[PDB]
């Protein structure tokens, strides 16, 4: 087997910055075939044969390598550039793909508008309870959120899903869900969850009462 | 008149000078310059009969010969007296010329020619004589001899009748544009590259003329391959001629197209016409995009083929990729214009392509051929489905034995190029005392001591007597100590070698005790026993230790996986070096490098130079190829470490090249050349061809076997060569011979086609695995169990049979060797049995030999049962690393199954040494030996299948316990064994069977008993059966003339089975009505139709009242199998069965007027009614009449007499003693009850409603009673 | 141009077997080698086996040895990837490839077959209203939401304000809990226009045919 080891797994660079990825194999092969992939789309070749560029590609994208040491060198960073990359190799059987590296923009760190909404009357007829909150257009991804029951810290029944770096502002949304039964929802009048961000030292706390 | 002994060179072919002035040794061939202030030069002189002699120059001058400046040269030596112009001198001197002008003209030298083409790409070039291409250095990594892409505007060989250049490792031009080159041919070509390699050049971009060109030799590169140009670009090439060995084993992932003339055919204006080629072309396709067209291929962009005929063969490893004899890829990357495909005209090849198509790789409704011709070769490719199976595509235009007439359509044959340079030997007289009778003796003793005054040379000759074997021609002799083939003069010089082996042209030697009677530091001389002649091994005893101190360290630091070694190796970085299998010997050679390098320069060159600067040249000569020296000596050591009795041949080939003549050749150089030769040449399998490239013309020898044959005469004469082969290898081989005296006498014959001799059979030509002789010879231990049997060669792995219950050491070895003897007895008895049957003079093909390779599933001793391991490559299995892998035989290797390529057998489901595998051995033998072997020289029935001939027609019973009419020729078992119960099969074959006539008697009786019980069955049935009991009892058979993909015609009739209707059953009121309704019992048959060539056999007692004979040419499977079983039971296999299953009446059918078109060739068709008449024209005009007469004849036969001595159990476990059925009526009365009970409450479900069924119990009750009652089925009355 | 159409997305129960198919056009289907890859969300993308269409050749990865085999139909110009012993790990988008000049991609890759494997029955999702706590309502724009939790299998579509709002909403990545899928989405709208105005999410999920909307309450 020949491994392929792309690094860094994710890179944040401002537009116009110099960005390069390093992939290393378990063997030495004459040619390496790069492959850009957008999020949740079929991928397309961007370079091949180590340096031979693929069609419909900008000049900024470049590639180089020898022995077990290979890499792709993009001179300038753009929004179109934000994509996954694989130095897939087929020179030797079995054909193998690179470990996986994705370009990301370097952006100013936005602070979020936090959420929190009670279990609906439709949820209460079911007999369950689910409060959920979001963190608005915030950067960098890095965010830590807590949950609470009547103002008592809780980390159970909690399910957090991260938005992927957006397209237009490339800043991330977020949502976490505190899910417990109606018994707990009726038991705790107050429900709380609070964000944590470098952008704002103070954790952004949002809460709504059972009575309101 | 006593002369003196002084140094004197007699065969002075030429003198050469080199200088160390620049710190590197360089040749000052001409324009040396006015005498240099410092004599840093050393004079190397070449002799046609002796190794080059060396000494530093001591004086050099420049004086005018006839007012003609010529650089005088002189050399100081210890005693180099020269008889110059019949005048004796003290030390050798000569005169080197000023300059030559045969480079402005490129007619004379290859080195001059390459320079000339490089100063002017565009010019007219002509050749004065055939020349050697060895003159060029070849470069470290230079792509081709010529850098220019536009060159050779008019290169011609027309000025002379014909000429060619021999010894090529690089393409010629590298690219051509508007270049005309014709009448140019090459001979010792060996071009290998990691780029798109073409023999002539990489490409011809514009129209370039390639005509009357006849390249021949070796061509093979890692990446791309074209016969002349890598690809054809709008260029005219025709009447070309490449005949050479080309293979791309390297598994490159690019879709390289290889071609006979050009890998890619791209010209629209271009076309290949009336061209010729031959090849051992092979490759691993893997990619459909990769295309090998045999003749150019990849026809694209309107390229037309004008009547081209090539005779080369293809051995493709991968079935998936596209390859074919004349076209690899008719289809275009552009749009599919019938016209952009290109055109094919008057094209026939006798390619035995494997895993490839016959004519065109891509078949498209608009095929652009229209003039298709093919030869009778093998086109079968392996489907590789769950079961491994191989079949022909059957989509080509076939031709008969007029292929020679088709060859006559080709316009030209060849040209006979004048021979390369000669520089003849010019082998003395004109001496004070000369005896004419001793002239040959003088030549013979000129070999024994060189550098001796010619007068002293003849002085020794006078000492010879008339009886001396020196009077007989004496080939080069050699010196050895206690049979150590000593080469180290510097070490054993003081030591006295036991004897001198005086080789003769008789190819025999004589032994003379040696002694160091006199010691000279200039040269060491020895005593010639009592005879009193002197003897000196040819050396100057120079200071080798100084060279030894410097050479060993740099060469010592090398790695098998070293990239630099790979860079010097002819291999890509991606490819794994596994094929070398030299890593073990890479380590060993390095461990022994000091002694190895000691044995190397001991006799490398003649040096009289006390000066140490001269010794440095030798050190410079070695390091340059240190990487190759290691690889070469390692390669030679790996393949030459076997002794003839007590004498290792390693020294014989590694050193002493003079022993077989041509001592002038440079032994050190043959190693460095063999190291750079290239991994294509060094490839394990390539050893045979590498004997041609390197071991032939250096040893002045023709074939590896011929040198080895020449060696038994020299060593261990009086012992057979096959005997030397048999005694020497570790592997256990066994050549059991057949009892028949004539065949046993033939097994005695060393002559080919009669010898059982394994050495002979492997050495025999037409054996693809002849290269398997080296790896077997160097096998470390008994990891190879081997057998030899009539028309066959067994091969197997001890490790394959290694498992729990078979301990790897001793116990596994004991069971394997004993099993090998048992299987050898089983195989040879079956062939001896087949010989008794074969009296039709088809014994002319009696000894055809094919391989029997094992699964290669080399299991651990730990594994409880047979291993399923692929063990594909690079395993610690000694069997794989030392054998099978070096003689690479890549195979489809199924998880389960045993398949044959038609020239070999393979075992996966079964084992070659397995007793049950014996039945499979005959099954493969049925698949291969039949076409004209079991058949009388007529091809199998046109529809009759390849696997339709064994499942029932011709295979051993799968087990004695198994019940099917069959001959148990393969298995012989004892009568005392418990298997005697329900043996149901011949206990001992070959004893009851002494002739085919005796088989005819054996089956008439065997089928009389079968015929007796079937009528006993129907009568009970037609007489006493309920209407509903009649429905389940019987089945009906039909024939479907369905379309088959292989043949457009749908005339092949296919036995299909179905239940008969209730109305159809009411009609039956007679035994004859079963014959008329053609309905047979459904007890052992299901209504699922029977696929043609499907696995259908004949149940031992399944009643068949059906004679469904197709008016069509083919009838089906069971009916075809069944009727052929009664045809044997009536007429002899040759007399009747062979006519019914060999389509031999096809010529009679054409006379009759019946015909079927086959392979786009109008052909004859043969029908059952037609053969029904040939076999029985008047006896019966219907098959129904033939079976009807068989029955009434049969009725009288059972009725008149039947033995009373039939007793059977046919009862439950509690044993029943004696039925004693005295009469048939008693049997019938008992039969009526047993069958009636069988029809009462029938399960007819779950499994085994037959061996459990009462009717079959009773059927095998009185059948076994007869088998036990009679010694053999000899007579029933 | 050559266009490749893989089978429609399918879902199968583990320890089972399924066959997918890639359609071909504008190229010699048989003449250019085909290829197949498995697309894992958790891991990078990994090749299963290249296939030769003209002679039905099949090269297998050691990982997929026997797990799956490749077939082809030259007449229909459509290859077949055969899958057996299907497991939850096998669950993935698949993708056929066309080899040109030693290179499987960009030309050509099929639209994708979202092969999934499951022992979970079709389920409609749980929708509840999502929005602010202490201060985010005061903003010029307040976002509201609708949940798509505990449903099987994905696909899903959504509309807002009774379908009156189809913009400013932001769909959030899907996540799977207890074997039933879950996902989210937002509705950025002025806060000056809510609860002053009201909205409901017209969610349309095809496999379970869900049409359930939730009103947002301050």
């Amino acid at each position: 087997e020949e491994v392929l080891t792309q690094s860094p797994a994710i890179m944040s660079a401002s537009p116009g910055e110099k960005v390069t990825m390093t992939c290393s194999a378990s063997s030495s092969v004459s040619y390496i075939h790069w492959y850009q992939q957008k999020s949740n789309t079929s991928p397309k070749l961007w370079i091949y044969a180590t340096s031979k560029l693929a069609s419909g590609v900008p000049g900024r994208f470049s590639g180089s390598g020898s022995g077990n040491s290979y890499s792709l060198t993009i001179s300038s960073m753009e929004a179109e550039d934000v994509a996954t990359y694989y130095c897939f190799q087929g020179s030797g059987y079995p054909f193998t793909f690179g470990s996986g590296t994705k370009l990301e923009i370097k952006r100013a760190d936005a602070a979020p508008t936090v959420s929190i909404f009670p279990p609906s009357s439709e949820q209460l007829t079911s007999g369950g309870a689910s409060v959920v909150c979001f963190l608005n257009n915030f950067y960098p991804k890095d965010i830590n959120v807590k949950w609470k029951i009547d103002g008592s810290e809780r980390q159970n029944g909690v399910l957090n899903s991260w938005t992927d770096q957006d397209s237009k502002d490339s800043t991330y949304s977020m949502s976490s869900t505190l899910t417990l039964t109606k018994d707990e929802y009726e038991r705790h009048n107050s429900y709380t969850c609070e964000a944590t961000h470098k952008t704002s030292t103070s954790p952004i706390v949002k809460s709504f009462n059972r009575n309101e | 008149t006593e002369p003196e002994k002084k140094l004197e060179l007699r065969n002075v072919s030429d003198i050469e000078l080199y200088s160390q002035t620049n710190g590197t040794y360089r040749q000052h061939v001409s324009l040396d310059g006015i005498p240099e202030n410092t004599d840093t030069y050393f004079v190397k002189v070449k002799s046609s009969a002796f190794k080059d002699v060396y000494i530093p120059v001591a004086s050099i001058t420049e004086e005018k010969r006839n007012g003609q400046s010529v650089y005088k040269i002189t050399a100081k030596a210890e005693k180099l007296q020269q008889e110059l112009e019949n005048k004796y001198v003290d030390n050798f001197t000569f005169y080197l010329d000023k300059k030559a002008k045969e480079e402005n003209t490129n007619f004379t030298s290859f080195s001059n020619l390459v320079k000339a083409i490089n100063q002017n790409p565009s010019g007219t070039y002509h050749l004065a004589a055939s020349l050697n291409a060895n003159e060029v250095e070849l470069g470290p990594d230079e792509r081709s001899y010529i850098k220019d892409t536009f060159t050779g505007r008019l290169i011609g060989e027309k000025d002379g009748k014909n000429y060619a250049i021999y010894n090529l490792k690089k393409p010629l031009f590298e690219n051509l544009s508007g270049a005309t080159v014709e009448k140019l041919s090459l001979k010792n070509v060996a071009i290998s590259g990691k780029n798109d390699i073409g023999s002539l050049a990489n490409e011809a971009t514009n129209g370039t003329k390639i005509k009357q060109v006849h390249v021949d030799g070796v061509l093979a590169g890692e990446r791309g391959v074209g016969g002349l140009l890598a690809k054809a670009d709008q260029s005219s090439i025709a009447e070309s001629s490449f005949k050479g060995r080309i293979v791309n084993t390297y598994e490159t992932t690019d879709a390289y197209n290889i071609g006979g003339l050009v890998g890619h055919l791209t010209g629209k204006n271009a076309s290949i016409a009336k061209s010729k080629a031959t090849v051992t072309i092979s490759s691993n396709t893997n990619r459909s995009d990769q295309t090998v067209g045999g003749l150019a291929g990849l026809v694209d962009q309107d390229a037309h083929i004008q009547n081209s005929y090539a005779e080369g063969d293809i051995n493709n490893v991968k079935h998936f990729g596209k390859v074919a004899g004349v076209a690899g890829y008719l289809w275009d990357r552009t749009s599919g214009e019938e016209k952009h495909a290109g055109e094919l005209t008057n094209v026939l090849s006798d390619v035995n392509v494997t895993n490839g198509n016959a004519i065109t790789g891509y078949h498209y409704t608009g095929m652009k051929v229209a003039n298709t011709f093919s030869s009778k070769a093998n086109r079968v490719f392996n489907v590789t489905l769950e079961k491994d199976e191989v079949v022909s595509k059957e989509s080509f235009e076939e031709r008969g034995t007029m292929l020679d007439a088709s060859q006559i359509v080709s316009k030209k044959a060849e040209i006979n190029p004048l021979t390369l340079p000669t520089v003849e030997p010019l082998s003395f007289s004109k001496i004070a005392h000369y005896q004419a009778n001793r002239a040959l003796v003088y030549k013979n003793i000129e070999k024994l001591l060189p550098f001796y005054n010619k007068s002293t040379i003849v002085k020794y000759g006078n000492l010879v007597k008339e009886n001396s074997l020196l009077y007989q021609k004496e080939l080069l002799s050699a010196v050895m100590m206690k049979d150590d083939q000593v080469i180290t003069d510097i070490v054993s010089n003081k030591q006295t070698a036991n004897k001198l082996l005086l080789h003769y042209n008789d190819h025999s030697s004589e032994k003379f005790d040696l002694k160091y009677q006199t010691d000279f530091a200039n040269l060491a001389e020895y005593n010639l026993g009592n005879t009193g002649l002197l003897y000196t091994p040819n050396q100057f005893l120079y200071d080798r230790d100084s060279i030894v101190k410097e050479v060993l360290p740099e060469l010592q630091k090398l790695d098998y996986q070293s990239d630099a070694i790979r860079k010097t190796l002819g291999i890509s970085p991606e490819v794994k070096l596994t094929e070398l299998y030299l890593e073990d010997q890479f380590s060993k050679t390095k461990q022994n490098l000091g002694d190895s390098l000691k044995k190397l320069l001991s006799a490398d060159a003649g040096l009289a130079s006390d000066n140490s600067v001269t010794r440095g040249y030798l050190v410079d000569k070695i390091k340059n190829n240190k990487e190759a020296l290691l690889l070469g000596l390692t390669y030679l050591e790996r393949w030459y470490n076997f002794n003839y009795g007590q004498v290792n041949v390693k020294d014989l080939v590694m050193y002493h090249p003079d022993f077989f003549g041509k001592g002038n050749t440079s032994p050190l150089d043959t190693l460095i050349e063999l190291g750079k030769s290239g991994f294509n040449n060094l490839l394990a399998k390539n050893n045979v061809d590498t004997y041609g490239i390197s071991l032939a013309s250096q040893h002045g020898a023709t074939d590896l076997f011929s040198t080895l044959e020449h060696y038994r005469k020299v060593f261990l004469p009086n012992t057979s060569n096959n005997d030397w082969f048999k005694s020497e290898t570790k592997a256990y081989i066994v050549e059991e011979k057949s009892t028949i005296e004539e065949v046993k006498t033939k097994q005695g014959l060393a002559g080919t086609k009669y010898s059982i001799g394994v050495y002979d059979r492997i050495t025999s030509a037409t054996w693809k695995y002849r290269n398997m002789v080296l790896p077997l010879l160097t096998l470390p231990e008994r990891s190879v169990f081997v057998i030899s049997t009539m028309s066959s060669l067994g091969f197997g792995a001890y490790d394959r049979y290694r498992s729990s219950d078979h301990k790897a050491g001793k116990a596994l070895n004991d069971f394997v060797e004993e099993n090998a003897r048992e299987t050898a007895k089983r195989q040879r008895d079956h062939y001896d049995y087949w010989y008794r049957i074969l009296d039709e003079q088809s014994r002319e093909k009696l000894y055809r030999t094919i391989l029997l390779y094992d699964a290669y599933k080399f299991g651990d001793d730990t594994t409880s049962g047979k291993a399923t391991a692929e063990a594909k490559f690079d395993s610690s299995n000694p069997a794989m690393k030392n054998f099978f892998g070096p003689v690479g035989n890549k195979v489809v290797h199924n998880q389960h199954g045993a398949y044959a390529t038609g020239d070999g057998v393979y075992y996966m489901s079964y084992r070659m040494l397995d007793k049950d595998g014996a039945i499979t051995y005959t099954h493969e033998m049925t698949h291969d030996s039949d076409q004209d072997i079991y058949l009388g020289g007529y091809g199998r029935r046109n529809g009759l299948g390849p696997e339709f001939f064994a499942k029932g027609l011709l295979q051993a019973p799968d087990q004695p316990s198994d019940a099917t009419i069959t001959i148990n020729s393969i298995l012989k078992h004892s009568k005392s064994d418990s298997t005697e119960g329900s043996r149901l099969q011949v206990l001992d074959p070959t004893e009851r069977f002494q002739n085919a006539a005796d088989l005819q008697n054996y089956v008439h009786n065997m089928f009389d008993l079968i015929y007796m019980m079937e009528y006993l069955e129907g009568q009970s049935i037609v007489n006493k059966l309920s209407v509903y009991q009649k429905m389940a009892a019987l089945r009906k058979i039909e024939n479907k003339y369905v379309k088959d993909p292989a043949d457009g015609n749908e005339v092949y009739a296919t036995n299909v089975v179905k239940e008969l209707t209730e109305a159809e059953a009411r009609n039956l009121n007679s035994f004859e009505s079963l014959i008329d309704h053609n309905i047979l019992s459904a007890r052992e048959y299901q209504s699922g139709d029977y696929e043609r060539n499907g696995y259908y056999t004949i149940k031992l007692f399944a009643p068949i009242y059906s004679a469904l004979s197709s008016e069509k040419g083919t009838p089906g499977d069971l009916m075809g199998r069944r009727i052929a079983y009664e045809l044997l039971a009536a007429k002899g296999f040759k007399d009747g069965m062979v006519p019914y299953i060999s389509n031999q009446y096809e010529e009679d059918a054409k006379q009759q007027g019946q015909t079927i078109n086959l392979y786009g060739k109008e052909r004859g068709l043969v029908t059952d009614e037609l053969v029904l008449k040939k076999v029985f024209d008047g006896k019966y005009k219907t098959w129904a009449e033939f079976k009807t007469a068989m029955y009434q004849e049969r009725v009288d036969q059972f009725g008149n007499l039947k033995q009373v001595t039939f007793k059977d159990p046919t009862k439950p476990w509690p044993s029943y003693g004696t039925k004693t059925i005295n009469n048939v009526d008693e049997l019938q009365a008992l039969m009526d009850q047993a069958v009636l009970k069988d029809a009462e409450g029938p399960r007819w479900s779950n499994y085994d409603p037959e061996i459990d069924s009462a009717v079959h119990k009773l059927k095998r009750a009185i059948f076994k009673a007869y088998l036990d009652q009679t010694n053999d089925f000899r007579s029933s009355i | 141009e050559v266009q490749l159409q893989q089978s429609g997305p399918e879902l199968e129960k583990p320890g089972a077997s399924m066959k997918i198919s890639c359609k071909a056009s504008g190229y010699s289907f048989t003449g250019y080698n085909m290829n197949w890859v498995k697309q894992s969300n958790g891991k990078s993308l990994e090749w299963i086996g290249s296939i030769d269409p003209y002679t039905g050749g099949s090269n297998y990865n050691q990982k997929f040895m026997g797990k799956a085999t490749l077939t082809v139909d030259k007449s229909s110009s459509t290859a077949y990837m055969q899958l057996k012993s299907l497991t939850s790990e096998d669950s993935a988008v698949y993708y056929c490839a066309t080899v040109v000049g030693r290179v499987y991609a960009m030309d050509y890759w099929g639209q994708g077959t979202s092969v999934t494997v499951s022992s979970a029955k079709t389920t409609p999702p749980s929708v509840y209203p999502l929005a602010p706590g202490s201060a985010a309502q005061t903003n010029s724009m307040v976002t509201l939401g609708c949940l798509v939790k505990g449903y099987f299998p994905e696909p899903v579509t959504v509309t807002w304000n009774s379908g009156s709002l189809s913009s400013g909403v932001h769909t959030f990545p899907a996540v799977l809990q207890s074997d039933l899928y879950t996902l989210s989405s937002s509705v950025t709208v002025p806060s000056s226009t809510w609860p002053s105005e009201t909205v409901t999410c017209n969610v349309a999920h095809p496999a379970s045919s869900t049409k359930v909307d939730k009103k947002i309450v301050p």
